[PDB]
DNA sequence: GCATCCGTGAGTAGAGGAAGCACAATTTAACACTTTTGTCAAG
DNA sequence: CTTGACAAAAGTGTTAAATTGTGCTATACTGGGAGCCGTCACGGATGC
């Protein structure tokens, strides 16, 4: 099973809401490069290559791992789409 | 009406009978304008009335319309739209898709509830287009069209494309499917795993919710894209997070033939 | 004749 | 005349229509009776009916009746022969101006098209135009590679100086969509027509020598 | 805008005629020789459009730059082939015929 | 399928007739699978 | 009124769904001469035009869900709220 | 290795020639051979003299006589032509003309009669074909009850199919007996008087039984003369037509009375002076002679079904089930009613064709057109549902394609209009037709095999040999017999013992009417040949079948056609005695004529010469492709000067070792579950199957390409492919196509072949990138011929047709066609399908190396390993018994045949094992080796379980479980033995058709549709998976809204989704958001062609355009 | 009630798949012929 | 680089020629040919 799948859905009412968070999450970690991630360089999730340990390049895994942390705050009508995706923007540069 | 492969043509049926209905219909101006006696122009009206219904709806009244040299009926719109093997069953409650394999299966009894053993040419195939991808951001390929023509050729392919196809398919899954998909279990989601062969690796403890043996089953594999798409499977259609029957509530994934004998 | 037969039907027409 | 394409009804109808002209251009002094001159008209309006509507793709009544004549002595060489005549034969028996190269086309011709809708095999799940690919609209790796080739076109031509790369979008018809001319082009400069042919040369050959030193356009050719 | 309702109804033959961008006039599908469809046919490509993009049936017309322009020479639309899946025809009926739908 | 009280979303519809349908083929078939169809 | 499945899925206020059910010549003449508008309510209809079906991820319930992080939730709130 | 039999049944008569049923029926049909003036009334001879004479009514164009001429290819060029193996027929008219009195002869060539090869097969446009015979009910009269109303009878007559139609006599409640015909009821009193009866005639023969007459004596009609009840009688037939007596009189003499349009046929005719006790001059209901009718069979139908009713002891129902009541159409009763029905299509051509033209001058030449007789009969060995691809992966499948009866095809039942009547087996299916045999599925019970002793006799009707049976003793005499007469009679079983020839039980197991009885031996009149009858011939290489349950045993028979041949296929260690048998009655092999000594032996001919003195060279079928692809060569196994009796053996044929059917290998099996790599029928096997290439068969594939002649130039099959390399062009030769003996991997190029491009201008980046390297665009493009992904090989066979060539018939337009053949040796991989005789199948899963096998104390390893858990549920035994008598055998070097039923006991088995463990431990005790430390712990866990007695010495205690099949098994991997005794024996195994190699398919883009632009489906044509509505369903009740939507949209035909979608998946971003499908699209169009406004509507009800914009009028 | 008509009947996969002529009218290929384009110098 | 040439590809009539559409034939002929039961069985709606 997926780390902390149990964690995962207590976290959110409905099974399907955490499918969007997350899902949401991984989309905005591809559109911004993983440059808008809240894990500390300890935290990356990382993957074995024959050259050496790169970056997980799927971005779910790092969308889950994301939300056990905490530091993501989701829900409904929490920001303006439009004033979500500019300030993102300008914070980070992409 | 189409040309084919050689040179003959292919058309569809629509076209005898949109044929057959302007015939009719042109004749009969032709002979209202000569003044025809009525008995003429009755029988070329009512000619005239079942073209058109030959065309709506073939077969409903009367013999159906068969083409010449041949006692099958022509496929009429109301054919087209209905039936089984009509528009909505079969190309829209139903489709075939992209990005889907199938082969035989066998039983991986080292594989994780989670896990699969999907070939590497399946896999090679599958996930083509992120691999040429994988390809162009390593030294394999200069860009996507030269990964794909290197791709062509089984013997044009080096052993560093495999080493890009795991890292392709890093945290990624992969639908498994047995059909019939009596239950909702009959898919579900599996870590690939990438092996030498060509037939799928099943987990012992999924067979009774696939109700998949070994005696020559074949599975369908299904790549889903997105993050929208990798996340419900990966959250929702994972194997290993549907262990219980949403039927009855009790365990669906669960000791079998020989792993109650052992125990 | 036949109302489903549009040919015994022409011939009975042609026929009076 | 059944069974030639046509249904019995829609040999009836025809005939009728022969039937009226007959009516039209009889004459009553020759005393002749109305059959003998009526069966004429009947029987021409039927067979051109035939070979007008019998075909899905029309074939004239001079290359049907050519299809036909070619079927009768066909036919004729089969049966006297014992085998199928070979093309040789058969324009032998046809005539002068006849050889085997005209036969097989003639037979070629003559070929009807076959239903989209026939089943193929006992299970009535399968048709021909389950097999027949559409080659008309672009597969996604042709929409993907012509979108490759468009922007490392548009990247390889941002080296060149601002009139020169627009001289060859324009000679090449990059902008308009279609290609232009040395005089047309020279319209939108002001430019006479020899001198763009130089700076189009001379942009051409600069990008040649931005490829030969990159080799990022190479694979595009194919 | 986004789908959110779809509605089937009666067409009126006035509506039908709107939908069509000509009268199908004869029974001819294409020329058995040059295999081009024929005029005013089944595949006519003054009706339904052009076989290929941007291309008008005389040859005259062959790029983009004439969009939304009918050739005089030949009468077909310069655009995009795909019209040809979505561009209906009609048929003038000399005498009126019920639709079988609405009677057996 | 989670002994957890069901998720707002869910198409308990589908699941309610694959439920009952996937074992018809078990049913020994006023008996079996044709009781099963006229209720 | 009690009828079966076969008459109770078949007299459903959806015609996109009954047409592709059974019976799709009397469905849709019906539904033609009634004039009957689909409000895409159930799964076969979203399915038919490709839609989200109202299930699971595309229900309304969870469908706008919005994530962000500590530190542009803050940016927003902070940047917003200072007028 | 010597050969070791059991059974104790004395087999009065061989096995009939098992293709006899194809050979013997078709050669009556045809009688080529026998003279034309000697030739009987069957066959196609009987369709010429029923068509014939052709009379204008005075021109007579009659039938003198028919000849076959000789085939004008081979078999073998037929083949490789793509040609059909026939001979001409010519048949022998004369005209006469009524009014001069001239007589006209001339032979007229009416076309091609495909022909039978030696073995029962056709070829048919150079494949071979298996024509399937047809049960369906036999023609005549039947009685079968009323089920509404109870104690009522009807009376059907049936003719032959598409000869008639069907005669119902039933008693209306209002007592008088009506007769429908073609849907149309009317009573039978009208047409009794057209026949001529008056009112007394019908008292005196029908009103002898009760009320039932007096419903018949209708005194109305009765005076109504005989001519204006015809007249009246065709009104109520066909309403409408103007009452005339000349029509009316050819209506009603065509329905009842003409032998061209209504035939009973020779089996209903003689069903019908059987049950009705008369005796019909023809085959017709009624004989129209002297301007008037004479009744037939109207009269003894209607006495008997009075009689019935009233309850006469002497009359009963017919079940139409019943195998007496059911007949085989054969074919070449199939291919005579094909050439009948283009005969009347032949003659009716001559009749229309003798009205106008020239009538003084006519010839038969110029009246005949044959095309009619050929089209018909090229439509039924093409296009017909019983002119079946011959199934040849093995002489087995093949022997077993022409042995198969269908109830399906033209004139027979539906597959799913089927109820489980027909389905079932009957009580007669006893010695006829196989009751095991048959496809599980939709076709179960519909498609069946003929027994092994039954033949189909003239009429039809399947019939079983029994021994006569007199005074109690057994006599020699056999009697074929149809199920009808088998009724009669008690017969007694074949395992009754016998003290010589008399019968020694006093208590005989027999059969009265399909009842299963215990009677005295002088009660027995007819005993059973053998238990081999009952059973077909694949049933019949089932070893200890009787320990087999039905339903997998049906499996076992049904997969011995599916095994593929092997390079080293071995005959199996206990067989049933038909294993010679079937290679020689399949004629893969090749048998010596008579005596003699071999000349030479090749690999490719074998010349021996004969005692006679003649010399016959025999070429050997090499490397030759099946319709399946397996490879079907011939092995020579004589040397040169072996002499050679009549019937010896001169080469195998396709899996057969020695002239023994040999389809699989022998392997040392051990029952045991491993790790779950034996999990839900998964199977084990050993490397040291690889390494000794056992498991592995020759496959050989064909790829074909044509050059054609298109309006822009011909396409060029040549080496010269533009923009292409030198590695790619290495393998071609100057012709362009590959060399022979050249391996071919994926993407590999077999022949080069070069099409004009179409005249289209580029686009405009292209043009400039042409125009920065200087390259002019070319002419021609690669359109050159590739190897399919997953395929490959050798190149081993290269066939150039060019058009002109003598035989080669190639379409117009074609100038010449490539064949390729490509042979790979296809080695036993995981994943390829293993299955034995008694049902048991499984995917080979997981190939260890020696050293991980389990083995035996002495060593030798195992080869295959099977879960013990397969047997209990399917409760097929014989396996275990197999696998007992084959670690006899495998210990004392020799094979055993168990006949079915009557073959080898455990007692029998048991004391071969001792012998076995004589060799097996006494050769060890010789070497000096007592017992192993672990068999001793072996033995102690066994006598805890109670499988060994306590007390013995551990000799004697291993001795036991040897007795029992099971021996001390070790463990590779860790070296200690198994906790328990493991049944390890030797088992012949079979490798299915049913491989990975060609299962295995993936795709990411490829062939859309053309109408749907969904992706196309099958492997041939790199198409996609199906996604249907259940798994629509799946993704619904798992509420993956997304996952259903890009399948539905971005990877089916949201064409500018699915094109994006690869765009911005090379490009390393996600996927856009998907739009409206195009089938959604193709369904709004279709629907506005049915007059219908689909209008798709937003949130405010106005229009939304789905349709870019593309399809509104400005 | 009693007839009559009408629609329905699992899912994937595979491999196998008989007229003929005359004459006017409408395209079509060959042939010149003239712009119309591509080109190559004056330093 | 503007200017003046020159050879070749492209657009413009012109016409004999294949190519296609239309008309006509006068002994008398005057209502079709194919099929044909293991007809599939069972609900359900509508007519009468
Ligand atoms: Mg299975
Ligand atoms: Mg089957
Ligand atoms: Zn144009």
């Amino acid at each position: 099973a997926e780390p902390g799948i149990d964690k995962l859905f207590g976290m959110v009412d409905s099974k399907y809401r955490l499918t969007v968070v997350v899902a949401k999450r991984a989309q905005q970690l591809l559109r911004h490069g993983f440059k808008n991630t809240v894990l500390e360089p300890e935290e990356r999730p990382k993957m074995q290559t024959l050259e050496g340990l790169f970056d997980d390049p799927n971005a779910v895994t790092w969308a889950m791992k994301e939300l056990l942390t905490g530091r993501l705050v989701f829900g409904e009508n929490l920001v303006p789409e439009d004033r979500l995706q500019k300030e993102m923007e300008r914070l980070y540069p992409v | 009406m189409v040309q084919v492969d050689g040179g003959r043509f292919a058309t569809s049926d629509l076209n005898d009978l949109y044929r057959r209905l302007i015939n009719r219909n042109n004749r009969l101006k032709k002979l209202l304008a000569q003044g025809a006696p009525e008995i003429i122009i009755r029988n070329e009206k009512r000619m005239l009335q079942e073209a058109v219904d030959a065309l709506l709806d073939n077969g409903r009244r009367g013999a159906p319309v068969t083409n010449p040299g041949s006692d099958r009926p022509l496929r009429s719109l109301t054919d087209i739209l209905s039936g089984k093997q009509g528009r909505f069953r079969q190309n829209l409650l139903g489709k075939r898709v992209d990005y889907s394999g199938r082969s035989v299966i066998v039983v991986g009894p080292q594989l994780k509830l989670h896990q699969c053993g999907l070939p590497k040419r399946m896999a090679l195939e599958l996930f083509k287009p992120f691999l040429l991808k994988k390809m162009e951001e390593k030294g394999i390929a200069p860009n996507v069209k030269a990964a794909r023509r290197m791709l062509e050729r089984q013997r044009d392919i080096k052993d560093e494309v495999w080493d890009a196809l795991e890292e392709v398919i890093h945290g990624k899954v992969v639908l498994l499917n047995r059909a019939p998909t009596l239950h909702r279990l009959g898919i579900q989601a599996f870590q690939p795993v990438l092996v030498e062969g060509q037939s799928i690796q099943l987990h012992p403890l999924v067979c009774e919710a696939f109700n998949a043996d070994f005696d020559g089953d074949q599975m369908a594999v299904h790549v889903p894209l997105s993050s929208f798409a990798q996340a419900e499977a990966r959250i929702q259609m994972l194997s290993a997070h549907n262990l219980l029957s949403p039927a009855s509530g009790e365990p669906l994934a669960k000791p079998s033939r020989d792993i109650i004998l052992g125990l | 004749i036949s109302t489903s037969d549009p040919v015994r039907q022409y011939l009975h027409e042609i026929g009076q | 005349y059944t069974g030639r394409g046509l249904s019995f009804l829609d040999l009836i109808q025809e005939g009728n229509q022969g039937l009226i002209r007959a009516v039209e251009k009889f004459e009553y002094k020759r005393r002749f009776k109305f059959s003998t001159y009526a069966t004429w008209w009947i029987r021409q309006a039927i067979n051109r009916a035939i070979a007008d509507q019998a075909r899905t793709i029309r074939i004239p009544v001079h290359m049907v009746e050519t299809i036909n004549k070619l079927s009768r002595t066909a036919r004729q060489l089969q049966q006297e022969l014992g085998r199928e005549p070979t093309y040789e034969e058969i324009a032998e028996a046809m005539g002068p101006g006849w050889d085997a190269k005209r036969v097989e086309e003639t037979l070629k011709i003559a070929q009807e098209p076959v239903s989209l809708e026939t089943p193929i095999g006992d299970e009535k799940d399968s048709f021909y135009g389950d097999f027949i690919p559409d080659e008309h609209l672009p597969s996604p790796v042709d929409a993907a590679t012509q979108s490759l080739l468009s922007e490392e076109l548009e990247k390889a031509l941002s080296k060149l100086s601002e009139r020169e790369a627009m001289v060859l979008k324009l000679r090449k018809g990059l902008i308009d969509g279609r290609e232009h001319t040395l005089e047309e082009v020279g319209a939108f400069f002001g430019v006479t027509r020899e001198r763009i042919r130089q700076i189009e040369n001379k942009a051409l050959r600069k990008l040649k020598y931005h490829e030969s030193r990159t080799r990022k356009l190479r694979d595009f050719l194919d | 805008k986004e789908v959110r309702k779809v509605r089937i109804a009666l067409a009126s033959p006035e509506k039908i005629r709107s939908w069509s961008y000509g009268e199908v006039e004869k029974p001819e599908t294409i020329n058995y020789r040059t295999l081009k469809p024929e005029r005013d046919g089944l595949f006519d490509e003054r009706i339904f459009g052009p076989i290929k993009d941007y291309e008008c049936a005389c040859g005259k017309y062959k790029r983009q730059r004439f969009e939304g322009k009918v050739c005089e020479r030949c009468g077909v639309e310069v655009t995009k082939s795909i019209v040809r899946r979505y561009r209906m025809g009609h048929i003038e009926l000399a005498t009126p015929a019920a639709h079988i739908w609405f009677v057996k | 399928s989670m002994a957890r009280p069901v998720s707002i979303g869910e198409a308990v519809g589908i699941v309610a007739a694959q439920s009952i349908g996937e074992p018809g083929t078990q049913l020994t078939m006023t008996q079996g699978l044709p009781r099963v169809i006229e209720l | 009124l009690l009828m079966g499945v076969t008459k109770s899925a078949l007299s459903t206020k959806s015609w996109l769904s009954a047409a592709s059910f059974q019976n799709t010549t009397h469905v849709l003449t019906e539904a033609a001469i009634a004039g009957k508008k689909d409000e895409l309510i159930g799964l076969k209809e979203n399915v038919i035009l490709g839609r989200l079906i109202p299930a699971g991820t595309g229900s309304d319930f969870v469908r706008f869900t919005q994530v962000v992080d500590q530190k542009t939730l803050k940016a927003i709130e902070e940047a917003r709220k200072e007028a | 290795m010597e050969i070791k039999r059991f059974g104790r049944i004395r087999e009065v008569i061989p096995l009939p020639p098992l293709t006899e049923i194809q050979v013997e029926s078709y050669r009556r049909a045809l009688q080529a051979d026998v003279p034309p003036e000697k030739r009987e009334n069957v066959g196609i001879q009987a369709a010429f003299r029923e068509t014939f004479p052709i009379e204008e009514e005075g021109l007579v164009l009659d039938f003198l006589e028919y000849r076959l001429g000789e085939p004008p290819f081979p078999q073998d060029e037929c083949r490789e032509k793509d040609l059909t193996y026939q001979a001409p027929l010519y048949a022998r008219l004369q005209l006469i003309h009524k009014d001069t009195g001239l007589i006209k002869e001339d032979e007229v060539f009416l076309g091609h009669i495909p022909l039978m090869t030696e073995d029962g097969s056709f070829i048919i446009n150079g494949a071979d074909r298996v024509i399937v015979s047809q049960i369906h009910r036999s023609p005549g009269v039947y009685f079968t009850p009323d089920p509404a109303r109870p104690g009522r009878y009807i009376a059907s007559i049936i003719p032959l199919p598409k000869r008639g139609p069907w005669i119902d006599l039933e008693v209306e409640p209002n007592g008088v007996v009506s007769m429908k015909v073609n849907k149309r009821k009317f009573p039978l009193v009208l047409l009794l008087r057209v026949l001529g009866y008056d009112q007394e005639t019908l008292a005196r023969e029908l009103g002898a039984y009760g009320e039932l007459v007096q419903g018949l004596m209708d005194e109305s009609v009765f005076a109504m003369r005989p001519e204006e009840a015809l007249i009246r009688l065709f009104t109520l037939l066909r309403p409408g037509d103007p009452p005339k007596r000349d029509k009316a009189v050819a209506y009603v003499y065509g329905l009842i009375a003409d032998p061209r349009r209504y035939d009973l046929g020779e089996a209903g005719r003689y069903k019908a002076e059987e049950k009705l006790g008369i005796r019909l001059s023809g085959r017709t209901l009624a004989r129209f002679e002297d301007g008037e009718f004479k009744d037939e069979v109207f009269l003894p139908t209607l006495r008997y079904l009075f009689a019935l009713t009233a309850g006469v002891p002497g009359h009963e129902v017919d079940d139409i089930d019943h195998l007496g009541n059911r007949r085989i159409r054969t074919v070449g009763e199939l291919m005579t009613d094909q050439f009948r029905v283009g005969l009347a299509r032949l003659a009716r051509g001559v009749r229309e064709r003798m009205l106008m033209g020239s009538e003084d001058s006519l010839t038969p030449a110029k009246l005949v057109n044959s095309r009619p007789l050929e089209a018909a009969i090229r439509e039924f060995f093409s296009r017909s549902q019983l002119s079946q691809f011959k199934d040849e992966t093995n002489p087995l499948s093949s022997l077993r394609h022409k042995r198969r009866i269908s109830a399906l095809g033209p004139g027979g039942l539906t597959r799913e209009r089927a109820g489980f009547d027909v389905r079932d087996v009957h009580r007669t299916h006893y010695g006829r037709i196989c009751p095991v045999e048959t496809p599980e599925g939709a076709n179960i019970g519909l498609i069946t095999s003929l027994a092994a002793y039954a033949r189909v006799d003239e009429l039809g009707f399947i019939r079983t040999p029994y021994r006569r049976v007199v005074g109690g003793v057994v006599t020699d005499e056999v009697v074929y017999m149809t199920a009808t007469e088998e009724d009669r009679y008690t017969i007694a079983q074949a395992n009754t013992p016998l003290e010589g020839n008399r019968i020694a039980a006093e208590r005989v197991v027999a059969r009265r009417k399909g009842e299963p009885v215990i009677v005295s031996p002088e009660e027995v009149e007819f005993m059973d040949v053998s238990p081999k009858q009952v059973f077909s011939v694949n049933t019949n290489l089932i070893p200890f079948l009787e320990h087999d349950d039905a339903n997998r045993a049906l499996m076992g028979s049904n997969m011995q056609t599916q095994a593929v041949p092997l390079i080293r296929a071995q005959a199996p260690v206990v067989m049933t005695g038909l294993e010679e048998r079937v290679v020689r009655d399949s004629l893969a092999a090749l048998y010596a004529e008579e005596d003699g000594e071999v000349a030479k032996v090749d690999g490719n001919r074998i010349v021996v010469r004969y005692e006679d003195g003649r010399l016959v060279e025999y070429p050997l079928r090499r490397f030759y492709r099946s319709n399946q692809g397996t490879a079907l060569d011939q092995r020579p196994r004589v040397v040169v000067g072996q002499r050679v009796r009549k019937g010896d053996l001169l080469a195998d044929g396709p899996a057969s070792e020695n002239g023994f059917l040999a389809l699989g290998q022998n392997v040392l099996v051990a029952i045991m579950p491993f790790d779950g790599y034996n999990f839900e029928d998964a199977i084990v096997i050993s490397e040291e199957l690889l390494k000794r290439d056992f498991y592995t068969s020759i496959h050989i594939e064909r790829y074909e390409i044509e050059a054609r002649d298109t309006k822009l130039g011909p396409e060029r099959i040549t080496r010269d492919i533009p923009h292409l390399s030198e590695a790619a062009l290495r393998d071609l030769d100057e012709e362009g196509v590959v060399r022979i003996g050249a391996e071919v991997k994926p993407g590999d190029i077999l022949v080069g072949r070069t099409s004009f491009k179409g005249e289209s201008e580029p686009t405009p980046e292209e043009r400039l990138l042409r125009s920065i390297f200087g390259e002019k665009a070319r002419d021609v493009k690669d359109t050159s011929l590739r190897v399919p992904p997953g395929e490959g090989g050798i190149v081993v066979r290269t066939v150039r047709l060019r058009r002109g060539d003598p035989g080669v018939e190639l379409k117009p337009g074609v100038r010449e066609v490539v064949r390729v053949y490509v042979a790979q040796k296809r080695k036993l991989q995981v994943g390829d399908k293993l299955a034995n005789r008694h049902g048991n199948k499984g995917v080979v899963a997981k190939i260890l190396p020696v050293e991980d096998m389990p083995h035996l104390p002495d060593g030798t390893p195992v080869d295959v390993i099977l879960n013990p858990l397969g047997v209990p549920s399917r409760m097929n035994l014989g396996q275990i018994l197999e696998t007992h008598l084959g670690l006899a055998g495998y210990f004392l070097g020799q094979r055993y045949i168990s006949p079915i039923f009557d073959g080898a006991k455990e007692p029998e088995i048991k004391e071969l094992l001792a012998q076995a463990f004589e060799v097996y431990f006494g050769k060890r005790k010789g070497e000096g080796f007592g017992v192993d430390k672990r068999e001793v712990e072996v033995l102690r866990r066994a006598e805890k379980l109670g499988l060994v007695t306590p007390g013995k010495t551990p000799e004697e205690q291993l001795k036991e479980l040897f007795l029992q099949g099971k021996v001390v098994l070790y463990d590779g991997r860790t070296g200690e033995p198994i906790e328990g005794p493991i049944v390890v024996g030797q088992m012949f195994i079979m490798k299915l058709y049913h491989m990975v190699e060609d299962k295995m398919h993936a795709r990411s883009t490829g062939p859309y549709s053309l109408i749907t632009q969904q992706p196309l489906g099958g492997k041939a044509q790199f198409g996609g998976q199906r996604f249907g509505e259940m798994e629509v369903w799946a993704l619904e009740a798992y509420g993956a809204a997304h996952t259903l939507q890009e399948m539905l949209t971005l990877k089916s035909d949201d064409i500018e989704g699915r094109n994006a979608a690869y765009e911005a998946i090379i490009k390393g971003e996600d996927v856009p958001e998907p739009s409206v499908p195009e089938s959604f699209r193709v369904l709004v169009k279709e629907l506005q062609a049915l007059a219908l406004d689909v209008q798709t509507l937003d949130e405010k009800d106005n229009p939304v355009d789905i349709f870019e914009g593309l399809a509104s009028k400005r």
